[PDB]
DNA sequence: GTCCCTGTTCGGGCGCCG
RNA sequence: GGUCGGCGCCCGAACAGGGAC
């Protein structure tokens, strides 16, 4: 009975043609069981090699889950469906969510399997289950219903979701609810008890309205801010002042009012790195003015809703990770630092994966967008291991950098 | 006859037309063979005589099957391939014997005339048109279209493989614990039934394949080991590679060398310690596949070594999922690594090598990390899991590397194996300046136009040097300045520079470079007791920068 | 505009399997 | 002399990004 929303990719673009990567045995077993059940329910069905399109598939467990969960990497399809889900059927992002004291994340992806997918669009949602030791050719399916992981599905389900939440919203009109991909972000200023209670209620409401759910409680207020800090010393060596001046000189690209003239004077000769040199009165003055500038916010820095977000991460060592989110160079919308995450002091990849999820989750709440990451890692290293640590049902875009720290800018 | 399996709707790229190419003129023997063939298939259902209302044509030929008398009729469908829709391949890789589990009974079937048993899309048949001369000059010749997958047409492999899956599925579903390794038309079928029940199950499956137009000739390896399979020999408790025959040459063409390197590569899956760096090194500045190239002394040595490796005999074993995988890596030198994957000691599942070189500058730690990555992925494909590693690097070495590196890096569960040469870092940069050690402010720059430059330093003690350089670059002069301070300092030294470039190369503690200069720097760094490097910005009058 | 790092992405050659 | 699909290894050339004069 249900009418399918026609969908067309952006003009001048083909469907995705991405190769499936190797899967561990436990991930293939889980996927085989899942797809079998899904075909039995009509949610997906077998297709052949004459459909030329493909999207990688794998599987994850969410934080503390024990329950395997199918994940399709629709990044290519998403950035080819872009004016469909961002423009024609965009979901509005509430500025208030980020201001809420507590924000809980609920998984509602399952819902979307209620709704048929436009027949003409199904071919674009094709994936291939692989097999241990290539015992078999891959087994290809495509979607008949709205797939988890495609930005189109929350778009199309939007109607049903608003219709479903209408009552609860009416009762609790102080509560912000935001739908992003397979997630629902539920924020309020209640004290915790009544917050979690209300989440439970909503879980019930959703339960009766024909939609299930597989803690996940954010506090945007306590999302730390990591600024630039200068050292404080009673005695300064030639080396300290060289460090101080390179740092200030890096800083100046972000804060224009910063100056190093008086400080540079102190480094005029070619003295021994280890030599102590008294700060000149002028230099002290310059330095104090600089601490003052770094205390203040950057000037004229505003979010542009038309531009993408970029996140850079620096590995600081000792389990410490710093990051910045910007749309334009040196115009940081946000800075921060994580410490003591899962994998601290033993596994850089697991830590970085965690960082990437935390940062993405923060961006979803603050701007309704997921940033493109600049990752401090060789590609092969990342690609080999990141799916072992992934605990989220979306995947951000990313690229690779190798930027030796010559100046210690975001950590002291 | 021909399979009743439903046909695969195939199309052509929009705005494109069928092929129009005239026959390769061919040998009379070929012509005879093809005439036989086309008559046969005409009788069977596979080929059809076309009228004059077929505008298209594409050349054919034939090859011999290996160790055989039968001909394989092929069609040079290149042009038609250009103009056919793209497919998504379902063949994702190649089965490997080290991935097989132990089965009580085993059979290996092969499908008779595989492709020609699968119906082509009726509507697409028109484009598969080919002509055959009765005699090379004497008669026009009868011409036809295919009713079944051609051999040479880019859609045939995936369509066959998918159709084979489709056919196998009801039987497999009925028989959960029958393992079937399906690669193109080879069916390795394995079970844990006693030979009788197994033979029954085999017969069932051959009947089933028959009901779908597929014949299993009596080139079926009855449960009589060894089974010849995917290039290997499968014995009940071990497998080996089929005989590998190295090229032997007085004078070596680049074609010969490519062939030799390919053959050694195949060999390295189960023969331990094969290297190819020196032989591969001769294929850098090569143009012609005919161009002859002299064997270097070193390449000569490498070949001798491999040749005697290939003498002492080897076999791999099969996989027992109730035991851990272990991967052991040894360093060979010149960025070459080998490895063996086993479960019990001395009993390799398989072996392999890693020699790839990435980036201008590198070190052994990075390369070991890459060899780990490669082995991990291979293991996931073959067994679906990551093996425990035994590696020739001290736990302390690795800790120092990964904790101080600015890039994220990791190795999964591993233990130190004391098998020399051990991987080590060859030098270490101080984190703090060194008291009592001479400080060098160094500096280099060149002329973009005239390519002339200068490299030198000035010292907190008055030591000074400037050196003129001919045919150089900014980057070069920058490594040169550092290098001169290393050359002219005592065992401990602080060095100040504005080259981010040079600093970024050196702080990655390389032990290996494409660049001689960088290698000379490395030699100098290794001889020092204590080196502290620091960066300062230019154009601000810091010392003599 | 050169020089010189990350990454794509297409082409070639050999080997091995069908 | 000549066809296809896969996987391995190697060579190459473009293109994108990013730094430094
Ligand atoms: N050199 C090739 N070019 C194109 N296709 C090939 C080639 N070699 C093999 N194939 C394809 C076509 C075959 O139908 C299919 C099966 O391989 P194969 O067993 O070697 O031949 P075959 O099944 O057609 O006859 P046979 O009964 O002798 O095995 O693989
Ligand atoms: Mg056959
Ligand atoms: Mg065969």
């Amino acid at each position: 009975p249900i009418e399918t929303v026609p969908v067309k990719l952006k003009p001048g673009m083909d469907g995705p043609k991405v190769k499936q990567w190797p899967l561990t045995e436990e991930k293939i077993k889980a996927l085989v069981e899942i797809c079998t059940e899904m075909e039995k329910e009509g949610k997906i069905s077998k297709i052949g090699p004459e459909n030329p399109y493909n999207t990688p598939v794998f599987a994850i467990k969410k934080k503390d889950s024990t329950k395997w969960r199918k994940l399709v990497d629709f990044r290519e399809l998403n950035k080819r469906t872009q004016d469909f889900w961002e423009v024609q059927l965009g979901i509005p992002h509430p500025a208030g969510l980020k201001k809420k004291k507590s924000v809980t994340v609920l998984d509602v992806g399952d819902a979307y399997f209620s709704v048929p997918l436009d027949e003409d669009f199904r071919k674009y949602t094709a994936f291939t289950i692989p097999s241990i030791n290539n015992e078999t050719p891959g087994i290809r399916y495509q979607y008949n219903v709205l797939p988890q992981g495609w930005k189109g599905s929350p778009a199309i389900f939007q109607s049903s979701m608003t219709k479903i939440l209408e009552p609860f919203k009416k009762q609790n009109p102080d509560i912000v609810i935001y739908q992003y991909m397979d997630d629902l972000y539920v924020g309020s200023d209640l004290e915790i008890g009544q917050h979690r209670t209300k989440i439970e209620e909503l879980r019930q409401h959703l339960l009766r309205w024909g939609l299930t759910t597989p803690g996940y409680e954010l506090h945007p207020d306590k999302w730390t801010v990591q600024p630039i800090v200068l050292p404080e010393k009673d005695s300064w060596t030639v080396n300290d002042i060289q460090k101080l001046v390179g740092k200030l000189n890096w800083a100046s690209q972000i804060y224009p009012g910063i100056k190093v003239r008086q400080l540079s004077k102190l480094l005029r000769g070619t003295k021994a790195l280890t030599e102590v040199i008294p700060l000149t009165e002028e230099a002290e003055l310059e330095l104090a003015e600089n601490r003052e500038i770094l205390k203040e916010p950057v000037h004229g820095v505003y979010y542009d809703p038309s531009k993408d977000l970029i996140a850079e991460i620096q590995k600081q060592g000792q389990g410490q990770w710093t990051y910045q989110i910007y749309q334009e160079p040196f115009k940081n919308l946000k800075t921060g630092k994580y410490a003591r995450m899962r994998g601290a002091h033993t596994n850089d990849v697991k830590q970085l994966t965690e960082a990437v999820q935390k940062i993405t989750t923060e961006s979803i709440v603050i701007w309704g967008k997921t940033p493109k990451f600049k990752l401090p890692i060789q590609k092969e290293t990342w690609e080999t291991w990141w799916t072992e640590y992934w605990q989220a049902t979306w995947i951000p875009e990313w690229e690779f950098v190798n930027t030796p720290p010559l100046v210690k800018l975001w950590y002291q | 006859p021909i399979s009743p399996i439903e046909t695969v709707p195939v199309k052509l790229k929009p705005g494109m037309d069928g092929p129009k190419v005239k026959q390769w003129p061919l040998t009379e023997e070929k012509i005879k063979a093809l005439v036989e063939i086309c008559t046969e298939m005409e009788k069977e259902g596979k080929i059809s005589k076309i009228g004059p209302e077929n505008p298209y044509n594409t050349p054919v030929f034939a090859i011999k099957k290996k160790d055989s008398t039968k001909w394989r009729k092929l069609v040079d469908f290149r042009e038609l391939n250009k103009r056919t829709q793209d497919f998504w391949e379902v063949q994702l890789g190649i089965p490997h014997p080290a991935g097989l589990k132990k089965k009580k009974s085993v059979t290996v079937l092969d499908v008779g005339d595989a492709y020609f048993s699968v119906p082509l899309d009726e509507d697409f048949r028109k484009y598969t048109a080919f002509t055959i001369p009765s005699i090379n000059n004497e008669t026009p010749g009868i011409r036809y279209q295919y009713n079944v997958l051609p051999q040479g047409w880019k859609g045939s492999p995936a369509i066959f493989q998918s159709s084979m899956t489709k056919i196998l599925e009801p039987f497999k579903k009925q028989n959960p614990d029958i393992v079937i390794y399906q690669y193109m038309d080879d069916l390795y079928v394995g079970s844990d039934l006693e030979i009788g029940q197994h033979r029954t199950k085999i017969e069932e499956l051959r009947q089933h394949l028959l009901r779908w137009g597929l014949t299993t000739p009596d080139k079926k390896h009855q449960k009589e080991p060894p089974f010849l399979w995917m290039g290997y020999e499968l014995h009940p408790d071990k497998w080996t590679v089929q005989p590998i025959v190295l090229p032997e040459k007085d004078s070596w063409t680049v074609n010969d060398i490519c062939k030799l390197v390919g053959k050694l590569n195949w060999a390295s899956q189960i023969y331990p310690g094969i290297k190819v760096r020196q032989l591969s090194k001769l294929l850098r500045g090569t143009k012609a596949l005919t161009e002859v190239i002299p064997l270097t002394e070193e390449a000569e040595l490498e070949l001798a070594e491999n040749r005697e490796i290939l003498k002492e005999p080897v076999h791999g074993v099969y996989y027992d999922p109730s035991k851990d995988l272990i991967a052991e890596i040894q360093k060979q030198g010149q960025g070459q690594w080998t490895y063996q994957i086993y479960q019990e000691p001395f009993k390799n599942l398989k072996t392999g090598k890693y020699a790839r070189m990435r980036g201008a500058h590198t070190n052994d730690v990075k390369q070991l990390t890459e060899a780990v990555q490669k082995i991990t992925t291979e293991s996931i494909v073959i067994w679906g899991k990551t093996p425990k590693f035994k590696l020739p690097i001290q736990k302390e070495t690795w800790e120092t590397w990964w904790t101080e590196y600015w890039q994220a890096t990791w190795i999964p569960e591993w233990e130190f194996v004391n098998t020399p040469p051990l991987v080590k870092l060859w030098y270490q940069l101080e984190k703090e300046p060194i008291v009592g050690a001479e400080t060098f402010y160094v500096d280099g720059a060149a002329n973009r136009e005239t390519k002339l430059g200068k490299a030198g330093y000035v010292t907190n003690k008055g030591r000074q040097k400037v050196v003129p350089l001919t045919n150089t670059t900014n980057q070069k002069t920058e490594l040169q300045a550092i290098y001169l301070a290393l050359q002219d300092s005592g065992l401990e030294v602080n060095i100040v520079t504005n080259s981010q470039y040079a600093l970024g190369i050196i702080q990655a503690q390389p032990d290996k470079s494409e660049s001689e200069l960088v290698n000379q720097i490395i030699e100098q760094l290794i001889k020092k007791e204590k080196v502290y490097l620091a960066w300062v910005p230019a154009h601000k009058g810091i010392g003599g920068n």
